[PDB]
């Protein structure tokens, strides 16, 4: 992701 | 000098009789740690402590749709709250509360239950919080539509004679927003899953959402420019930045249908509470709608409620909406007032009446 | 000076003896809330007070039609004429009350105690509202169509005193009228069924409703053309309209058996009510025919009693509908008149009576 | 053979007036999804078809209070009744239908257009719902309290004919219990409000409710004991437990105060639409009253209406209240009697008279 | 034949529409060798190539939690999987992907970019893991608890219409419980740490780990005995003992608390899937539900569901969990009928569609 | 209804 | 709630 996890 | 502690499903706010504002305002959750602890404090974290310490936590809202859904949790805040933050005895102030409408029988009978062996409180009285907003206007005559952090209702009031059989109640407030919020948010890559999470939302809820005048026109105009994009920091260092969002999530008030609810928008549940209500009193409630709760407070919600209900109503009415500065604290004000009443004095459930009797006595 | 407090059912009258109009003319119902009260009552809302409120209140009219229902609510209605409306205390001067024609001497009874002991007013004097209608009109002889908002009196008093075996009663009056025209207000999708709502039909009815001349005449008017349609507008805001309910309710008067009643019209009751007397009189009461009540007031009323009961009359007889402009309110405007003779002093009812 | 098409607010039953029960029986309801389809169904369901599907459906009832709403929609219902439900094409065969009386002339009138443009029936007719039931029931004079749905009506019959001058409707019906009864559902903390969960109400009020004999004495019965308590299973498989709220439900019918409405109650209406008739007819009328509808089918209401009825009326004469076992169908029986009665069939409105007319001519 | 490619976190799997089983199935990596080459190949090595070899390269997964989280390396599986793997040109037939559902916008957005410009395929179409899943199915009714290698969600579909209100997405798949696998592996002393070295670990779960009916007394008879102790043998020839880790990585599961997560277990998301739904069509989505993905192939996983849904879920519901043998699959296959159906084909996005307006006609 | 209830 | 919604 962007913001919160990695993805 | 009566107590006046209004437990509410995100805030609770807790003062004094004769005060203007709440003298202790924190969030109503009680948080527990997850993570195994290692270095040699407490089991259970309540109020503004949980927030600093968010991180490690897992934040649990005892209050849930007004129904208090843990009473463990529930005693630890009104503990917290009295021993901690008004640093009061109950022993020696009647206690005032606030519950919502059309809530379950056994709710406040419980809340009766502790009161009056867990605190001893020598008198406590439980009122609806609509009825308390409209103490806080000063006024005699109108709908007050009260939002909620987990309830919103519409509870018309003619010249203090309140209508029952036109009261509606949805179970679509803030925390459904914010649960919407996050939701929409992982349609631009940021993705808020754990409750510690839930607050950043709140907190980017409470900064950067609005109510659009014209949802159909800002949409088209969001995606043809880049003027409504705001950024916002994460606590984390982290900045995002959120676009037709804004005007979105508050979007879900107006249309339900976005959550999958089948229920009315807060349009027009005003416009059907009125409705129920009778011809010659439908004139005295157009021009004198109240607005209460922190849900209510986005930056033009007056404004759309004008305008939805004027198509709806008919065109020979004004419809005046009334928005005051201060209506997230309206139910704590009236209740202040209410508390401070001389005629009030009478209405206070005294320990003999219960004990006598039991938790038969409230719900009168 | 004396009080000509006119306890009429419907429109109640109050005002001072030598006065031309009443001080004060509030409705006789006596409301009380039936929602229960949150927040701060006034348990009972009589008058104009109770008007205002109307929304929230069960609004009981203490008289029916002409049979008084609680004798305990017009007590309070005389208490809210006395102290509230005029805001004096009839014990320094007496009242003057008006009687419906032929009633019962066990309402008048009651009546008599009421003044003398819980009011405590030095003189009083029952009178009959018929014989008080001519009074106001200059003449005493003739006929008086009293039709108020209950019970239509049908009395050809004469030399100022009433006949009692020519007094013919028609239970047709103003109520009764507001009643059918919800009753057929329905038909155009429009629902009043609660007290509350009972009060804007009356509005309506006195605003809209008129005699029409001829009534097969308007049925075809009606039905081709919409002219007749006019609109109204709710308390809510919410606008009505009405075709042919302006002239059906009126028409009622005439033509009972719209509401199965199988008695005849006022017009048909007018006509029987004259023969009843002796005959060497009966010329003179034809030409003085005095409308008055409330209910009289449709638009065209006079020339629709002239046109029907000419042809029920004798052609050798004359009619003259004589239609005064304040006919709702001539029967206290008789009264100011009789209570401020100097004569009048005589047959006061004094305290010392009682 | 002719149609009998008995249209109501909430069920509407459909024969062959050679039989003595409907062939067709099915809720008048007409549902359209409230979600889109992913797994590449028919845009709207009517009747049973919606009932079984009718969680993913936003129930819609196109009659309220015996008024059709929706025009567009009943044109559908009575589609899905000719040509799904009784298989019958409308044009060989005449159309009886039912109205309710005092009811506003443009409901009945546009009824008129469409059979005679959408359906090209050979003829129609318009029959008072209250009289059927008398013929129902083989009685010539009788006050039919008839109740279903939307319409509480009584009429009084005297040889026939009936008596429009003492024709009392009264707007307090089956779907107000229902909605009485979720109110007080959430009593106890079951919360209903979606149109699908209301049809699940509808099934406890029909399984459940009854009418108490004397309201005082239950409620204190019930408040000290559990014997009155019953146990209903959703669809869902959750067990519901309720108590003084299965005869609170029907006592609205009596008290109608608990809706907040002005109204008498149906004990009281009856009795005052019998004043309205002539002294002489008075005797007969009270001692044939037929109950109809199925909102008298609870248990003990029949009962309950004996004791109300004596009390108000004189003490020298005596009160027969008539509960037939069919009185479901009590209207649909009386049109199914009528359209094979001789003398009705002199009362078809042909099509050839209606062209030169008009929807007017049904009026009459 | 329009061709249907199913991107995975772990494994991708490609075909043709029509046939029954994947035609090519390759594991979703891309490596590159971390030293230079001395001796006189490729720069980049993808799909089995890599696996063969995987010695030398550093094995990076372009998926990460559904989301492809590096375009470059997406380039060339796609490449790879249509010149090498299928040996069909991709110029003339389109081609159907499958996305995890609560995916950022972007995601699916430059996928329709990639093949509308570097393979200009004639058309292509996006559908949901799930919704194919239960295509595959053969069923119209149920909640798809598609768990795979980087996501999990939970899609309940009743009757056609998919909720999308109460679809759930939990970041708990596959790769996070071979990264705990891994970090449990070490209490034994074994090491397995380089990326390299992890598909050795997956290798392990793919063969011996297996879920427990009950996790409390799997623990002592684990601890009490060596039966359930199991040999593996390493590529290298090496042999180690695993024991009580067989039950403990796929555990992980149920019970997330152990990787740190406070997300709840996959036991409790599908239960909390089905309370968001309505209450009438909870009774289908009980019975129906369907497994898919390559984490629900655990030995005993169905016994596993159906036993801690049951103690959720009311007693007298029956509770029935689907798992048909070729679950690994499921997808896929579910995209082939779809893509076969022939109302679907004319759903397709046509290149003209997306020239006019551009990468927005995909969110549709 | 058109004034009075709903329908 | 015990029947609807959560609560
Ligand atoms: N300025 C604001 N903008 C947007 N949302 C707000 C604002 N202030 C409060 N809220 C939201 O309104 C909800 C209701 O809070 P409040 O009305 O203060 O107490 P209660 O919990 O009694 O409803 C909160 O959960 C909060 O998220
Ligand atoms: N201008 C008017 N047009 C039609 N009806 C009227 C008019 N004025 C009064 N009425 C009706 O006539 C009724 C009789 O009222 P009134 O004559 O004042 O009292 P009472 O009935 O006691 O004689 C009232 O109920 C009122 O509704
Ligand atoms: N056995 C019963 N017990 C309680 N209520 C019932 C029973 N049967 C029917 N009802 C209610 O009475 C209402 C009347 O329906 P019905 O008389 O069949 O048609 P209509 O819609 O014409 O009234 C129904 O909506 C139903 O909810
Ligand atoms: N029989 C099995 N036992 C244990 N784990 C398995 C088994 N089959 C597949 N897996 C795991 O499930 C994960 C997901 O693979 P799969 O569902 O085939 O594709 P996707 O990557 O699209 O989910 C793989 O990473 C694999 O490690
Ligand atoms: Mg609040
Ligand atoms: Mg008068
Ligand atoms: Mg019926
Ligand atoms: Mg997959």
């Amino acid at each position: 992701w962007x913001a919160x996890c990695p993805a | 000098a009566a107590l006046v502690v209004d437990n509410g499903s995100g805030m609770c706010k807790a003062g004094f009789a004769g005060d203007d504002a709440p003298r202790a305002v924190f969030p109503s959750i009680v948080g527990r740690p997850r993570h195994q602890g290692v270095m040699v404090q407490k089991d259970s974290y309540v109020g503004d402590e949980a927030q600093s310490k968010r991180g490690i936590l897992t934040l649990k809202y005892p209050i849930e749709h007004g129904i208090v859904t843990n009473w463990d949790d529930m005693e630890k805040i009104w503990h917290h709250t009295f021993y901690n933050e008004l640093r009061v005895a109950p022993e020696e102030h009647p206690v005032l509360l606030t519950e919502a409408p059309l809530n379950p029988k056994a709710n406040r009978e419980k809340m009766t239950q502790i009161m009056f062996e867990t605190f001893n409180t020598p008198a406590m009285y439980v009122a609806i919080q609509a009825v308390l907003s409209l103490y806080a206007s000063g006024r005699t005559t109108g709908i007050v539509m009260d939002s909620g952090d987990g309830v919103t209702h519409t509870v018309p009031i003619y010249e203090g004679y309140a209508l029952p059989h036109a009261i509606l109640r949805l179970d679509l407030a803030g925390r459904d927003l914010t649960d919407y919020l996050m939701k929409i948010l992982t349609e631009r890559g940021y993705s808020f899953t754990t409750t510690a999470e839930r607050e950043i939302v709140r907190d980017i809820k409470e900064k950067l959402c609005y109510v659009a005048l014209d949802f159909e026109q800002e949409m088209a105009t969001a995606a043809s420019s880049s003027s409504l994009e705001k950024s916002y920091e994460l606590p984390d260092g982290q900045v995002i930045t959120i676009g037709n969002e804004r005007f979105r999530c508050p979007e879900a008030l107006f249309q339900p249908s976005f959550l999958g609810m089948e229920s009315c928008g807060i349009h027009e549940t005003t416009f059907n509470s009125i409705m129920k209500c009778d011809v010659d009193i439908r004139k005295d409630l157009y021009a004198n709608t109240v607005l209460s709760g922190g849900t209510t407070m986005y930056p033009g919600i007056a404004d759309r409620m004008q305008k939805e209900i004027t198509a709806l109503a008919p065109s020979t009415m004004k419809i005046k909406i009334i928005a005051p500065p201060e209506r997230k604290y309206s139910v704590w004000i009236g209740g202040s007032i209410l508390a401070s009443l001389s005629t009030f004095q009478q209405m206070w459930i005294s320990k003999q009446e219960y004990d006598e009797s039991g938790p038969s006595i409230v719900h009168r």
